[PDB]
C-alpha cells in the first residue's frame, strides 16, 4: 500500500514537473513584455526631464 | 517586499495543508473508533491447536 | 435616485454631495486590521484543536 | 506569475523531498521484509 502510494506521488510529481514546465515556458514572454515595455517609457520620463 | 509577500503566501499554503492535516487526523480518530470495535484482539487464536 | 439627500444619520441637517465625501485611509486600516486579527485568532484556534486532539 | 512560479517549484521540491522520504522508507521496508524473509525460512514456511 504504501508502494503504491508512492507511485500515486510520482505521479503527481511527474504531472506537477509538466506543469512547471508549461508555466516556465509561458511565463517568459509575459516577463520580456513586462521589461521591454518597463525599459521604453524609463527612457521616455529621460526624455522628458 | 516581494520576498515577503511571497513568504506570506507560502505561510498561507502551510496554513492549506495545516487544515489537511487536520482532515488526515479526523479520517485517522474515525479509524480508531472503527478499530475500537474489534482491535484488542477480539479473535484470540487457539491455545492448543499445535 | 436623489440630487440632493441628506445623511441617513441624524444630528446633521445639511445635504451631503458627492464631492463633500473624502477617502479617510485610517478607516479601511482599521478594517483590515481587525479582519487579520481575527484570521490570525482563527488559525491560533485551529492550531490549538491541532495540540489538543 | 512569478508567485504562481514560485508556489509551483516550491511544491514540486516540496514532493520531490516526499519522494526522497519514500525512497528511504521503501529500502527500509526492503530491509525488514528480508529480515522477515529470514525469519520465515527459520520457521520452515515457504521452505516446506
Amino acid at each position: 500500500n504504501q508502494e503504491q502510494a508512492i507511485a500515486s506521488y510520482e505521479a503527481a510529481k511527474e504531472e506537477l514537473g509538466l506543469k512547471i514546465e508549461q508555466i516556465a515556458q509561458e511565463a517568459q514572454p509575459i516577463k520580456e513584455q513586462y521589461d521591454s515595455t518597463k525599459l521604453a517609457l524609463v527612457e521616455a520620463q529621460d526624455e522628458l526631464q | 517586499r516581494d520576498e515577503v509577500i511571497k513568504k506570506k503566501n507560502q505561510n498561507e499554503y502551510y496554513r492549506g495543508r495545516t487544515k489537511k492535516l487536520q482532515a488526515t487526523i479526523i479520517s485517522t480518530k474515525e479509524d480508531f473508533l472503527r478499530s475500537q470495535e474489534i482491535l484488542a484482539q477480539t479473535h484470540l487464536p487457539e491455545k492448543s491447536v499445535f | 435616485g436623489y440630487t440632493t439627500r441628506d445623511c441617513p444619520q441624524a444630528a446633521c441637517s445639511q445635504v451631503v454631495s458627492m464631492r463633500d465625501f473624502v477617502r479617510d485611509p485610517i478607516m479601511e486600516l482599521r478594517c483590515k486590521i481587525a479582519k487579520m486579527k481575527e484570521s490570525q485568532e482563527q488559525d491560533k484556534r485551529s492550531s490549538q484543536a491541532i495540540d489538543v486532539l | 506569475v512569478k508567485s504562481r512560479f514560485e508556489k509551483e517549484k516550491s511544491n514540486q521540491a516540496e514532493a520531490q523531498s516526499n519522494i526522497d522520504q519514500g525512497r528511504k522508507k521503501v529500502d527500509a521496508l526492503n530491509k525488514t521484509i528480508a529480515h522477515l524473509e529470514e525469519e520465515l525460512t527459520k520457521e520452515m514456511g515457504g521452505d516446506k
